[PDB]
Parts: structure tokens; C-alpha cells; sequence
């Protein structure tokens, strides 16, 4: 489900400020990360990243592919391919607390400036 | 003998762009008799100062190309451009390399005519207003500004993907485009960075005259997101001296001249 800047901004509300990242930076990161597609599935050197946040099955979620994963978020990777973002967000929160914002590689190069444009301009 | 006017009197403004009625290139050829073998058109009424080579990155996108040809040949003519159409076809079945095919387009078009302007256009983007001229400006030109795909909005101010235009000198100044971006994403942000590191900024038509349509499609097999794009994008400043025009290598497998375009199949190697 291809969402939009604003839907995303509205859905993502509860992650705001956590670990110091604003909704502006998140909209920016998610656009470059998943194109705002909740069903985004991208391969990366033998592992797979899921949904809006592109959470990897290598350490964060359990996938039928490789069950040995530490499944840190304690969720099935498939649950990050639906339109309920609460668990995606909950897991993103763990990543932030453990590894930090740099898990999202789009952050530093694409979201270190010109953040104003990322605000949802609709109530 | 008379220089064409800074603005064309043939322009029509906004146009209707739909992708249902199947096109017939033969029918398209008929509607465009001034277009010569190889996809070359030059104004007879006046002398245009815009010698433009339109470069299309390509592989298995023939349906898109028919639509592209059907809408753009009439537009580019109205824009009184002295243009040539080049479809750079990637031979083989390994990872797609958009930017690298564009560099090839640049060197190969130069063999035909002394073009002074280069328009790099994706095969599936059609402008919705002929006021969006396909030519070069005082600064590099980003042309596909307000795509329906993005709500007729620019996804992000640093975006240089889709349809861009650089003069020969502007292109030469950044050592062309990178050859090391395989798979989808980041090659355009890298190009964007290249412009900044050379003191150039981006010029754009406004969001109204810049409306464009992209034929809807899924990501092509062999052009999956490039996992390294984000890290490559951060070293543009240094890698642009070693990766680009000066390091381009490819082999021409075949040159095809059709009435509506020139298509060049090349072998650009593999991700290494
Ligand atoms: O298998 C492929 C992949 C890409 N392209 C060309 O590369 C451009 C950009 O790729 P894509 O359409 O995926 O770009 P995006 O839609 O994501 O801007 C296309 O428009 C085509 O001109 C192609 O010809 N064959
Ligand atoms: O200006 C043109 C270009 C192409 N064609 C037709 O479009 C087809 C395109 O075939 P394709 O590119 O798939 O063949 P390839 O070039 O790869 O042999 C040709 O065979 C022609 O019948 C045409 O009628 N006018
Ligand atoms: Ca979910
Ligand atoms: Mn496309």
C-alpha cells in the first residue's frame, strides 16, 4: 500500500522526537527508504528488509526464510507488510534505542538538511 | 536564415496525455514526415540555436517507447529544436545501469552531429505542457518536475531523476555521470551532488508548466534497489574525479537507424 507523506506523518505520530528524530526527518527517511510503501520488500546481500521502515530479517524479525534470526522485535517479518504500523513503529523504536538512527542509511546523506520541505502541509 | 524566436509561436500549452489507444509507429511516422531517418529533425522555417540530443536509457521498454515517440516527436518539433533521438539499449541480462547508458548516449550522439545540448529522458515520462522546453539553460535543467506519480509535486528539492538537460560544457564539467551505480536508485542524487561540487545549481520550470506523466509500471527485474546507493552518494565529491566520462568503457554491438529514432545496443559490462 503506497502511502503518502501526510498519511505517513499522521500514522507515525507516536514515534516523534523519540531518540531525537522529528517527523520531518522520518518522512524524509521513509521516502528514500521505502517510497512510503508498506509492502516494500527489498533484498540486501542474503537478507530481506520489510515494509515502510525496511526492517531487516537478519536481526529484527522472524521470517520463514531464516528462523535463526535473533528476532529482536519479536514479530513475524510478514506483520510489517500490512497496513497497521503500530508494530512496525514499535520495532523501529527498538532499533533506535539499540543501534540508533544510522540503521536507516538514507538519514545522513539525504536527511541532514532541507527538512522544511518534509512537513505535511495539510492538517 | 532567420534565427528562431526565443519562444516558439507553435506552442500549445497544456495537452492531454493518456495511455490507452495503442499506437502505430507507422501511423506515428505518417503524422511526422519532417522527422528523418535516425530520428533527426531540423527546423526549415528558422535556425534553432538548440542542437539537442535526447538520450533514452533503455532495455525491454518497447511499449513505453512507442508512447514516448508518439507524444514527443510533435512536441519537440513545436519547440523548434534541431534534435536527434537516441535509445541506448543495454545488451545482456545483468544489472541495469541507467547513468552509464546516459554517458554512452552522450559519446554516441556526438559521433553523428555537433550537439551542444543533452536531454537525458526516461522512456516513460511525457510532459503535459509544451512550454516545458527540452533544451539547455544557464544552469542544469531538471525537466520532469511535477509527475502525476508524485501528485504533480516534486518529491524532494534535491531530485534530479527522470528528465534532465545539460549543455555539453555543463556535462563535461562534472566528468559526466557515474558509471558505478548498478541497479535502481542514487545515480541521480549522485549527479545532483556533482552539480553542487562544481558550482552549478538546478533550474526548473514551475510546477504548473512542469506537469508530467509517467506510464505506470512495476520495477523491472535486474533493476532492484541498489543497497550501496546511500554510501556511494556520500563520496561523490571524490569518486566523481575517477568515475565518469574519463573512465567510460563499453562496446557497440549494433547501431539501428529507424525513421523515428536511432537505437544503440551496447555492452557496458558487469557490476564489479
Ligand atoms: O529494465 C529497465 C529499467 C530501466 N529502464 C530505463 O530506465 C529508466 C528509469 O527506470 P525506472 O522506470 O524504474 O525509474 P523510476 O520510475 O523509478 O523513476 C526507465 O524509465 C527507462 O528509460 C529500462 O529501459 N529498462
Ligand atoms: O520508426 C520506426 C521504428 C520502428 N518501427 C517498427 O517497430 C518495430 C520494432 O521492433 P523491436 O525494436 O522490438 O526490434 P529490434 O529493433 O529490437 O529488432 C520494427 O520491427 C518496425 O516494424 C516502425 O515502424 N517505425
Ligand atoms: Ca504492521
Ligand atoms: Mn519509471
Amino acid at each position: 500500500t503506497e502511502l503518502t507523506k501526510c498519511k505517513v506523518s499522521h500514522a507515525i505520530k507516536d514515534i516523534d522526537g523519540y531518540q531525537g528524530i522529528s517527523l520531518l526527518e522520518w518522512a524524509c527517511v521513509l521516502f528514500h527508504t521505502s517510497g512510503y510503501d508498506t509492502q516494500a520488500v527489498v533484498n540486501d546481500n542474503g537478507s530481506t528488509e520489510y515494509g515502510l521502515f525496511q526492517i531487516s530479517d537478519r536481526f529484527w524479525c522472524k521470517s520463514s526464510e531464516f528462523p535463526e534470526s535473533e528476532n529482536i522485535c519479536g514479530i513475524s517479518c510478514d506483520k510489517l507488510l500490512d497496513d497497521e504500523l503500530d508494530d512496525d513503529i514499535a520495532c523501529a523504536k527498538k532499533i533506535l534505542a539499540i543501534k540508533g538512527i544510522d540503521y536507516w542509511k538514507a538519514y545522513k546523506p539525504m536527511c541532514s538538511e532541507k527538512l522544511e520541505q518534509w512537513r505535511c502541509e495539510k492538517p | 536564415l532567420t534565427a528562431c524566436p526565443e519562444e516558439s509561436p507553435l506552442l500549445v500549452g497544456p495537452m492531454l496525455i493518456e495511455f490507452n489507444i495503442p499506437v502505430d509507429l507507422k501511423l506515428v511516422e505518417q503524422q511526422n514526415p519532417k522527422v528523418k531517418l535516425g530520428g533527426r529533425y531540423t527546423p526549415m522555417d528558422c535556425i534553432s540555436p538548440h542542437k539537442v540530443a535526447i538520450i533514452i536509457p533503455f532495455r525491454n521498454r518497447q511499449e513505453h517507447l512507442k508512447y514516448w515517440l508518439y507524444y514527443l516527436h510533435p512536441i519537440l518539433q513545436r519547440q523548434q529544436l534541431d534534435y536527434g533521438i537516441y535509445v541506448i539499449n543495454q545488451a545482456g541480462e545483468s544489472m541495469f545501469n541507467r547513468a552509464k547508458l546516459l554517458n554512452v548516449g552522450f559519446k554516441e550522439a556526438l559521433k553523428d552531429y555537433d550537439y551542444n545540448c543533452f536531454v537525458f529522458s526516461d522512456v516513460d515520462l511525457i510532459p503535459m505542457n509544451d512550454h516545458n522546453t527540452y533544451r539547455c539553460f544557464s544552469q542544469p535543467r531538471h525537466i520532469s518536475v511535477a509527475m502525476d506519480k508524485f501528485g504533480f509535486s516534486l518529491p524532494y528539492v534535491q531530485y534530479f531523476g527522470g528528465v534532465s538537460a545539460l549543455s555539453k560544457q555543463q556535462f563535461l564539467s562534472i566528468n559526466g555521470f557515474p558509471n558505478n551505480y548498478w541497479g535502481w536508485g542514487g545515480e541521480d542524487d549522485d549527479i545532483y551532488n556533482r552539480l553542487a561540487f562544481r558550482g552549478m545549481s538546478v533550474s526548473r520550470p514551475n510546477a504548473v508548466i512542469g506537469k508530467c506523466r509517467m506510464i505506470r509500471h512495476s520495477r523491472d527485474k535486474k533493476n532492484e534497489p541498489n543497497p550501496q546507493r546511500f554510501d556511494r552518494i556520500a563520496h561523490t565529491k571524490e569518486t566523481m574525479l575517477s568515475d565518469g566520462l574519463n573512465s567510460l568503457t563499453y562496446m557497440v554491438l549494433e547501431v539501428q537507424r529507424y525513421p523515428l529514432y536511432t537505437k544503440i545496443t551496447v555492452d557496458i559490462g558487469t557490476p564489479s
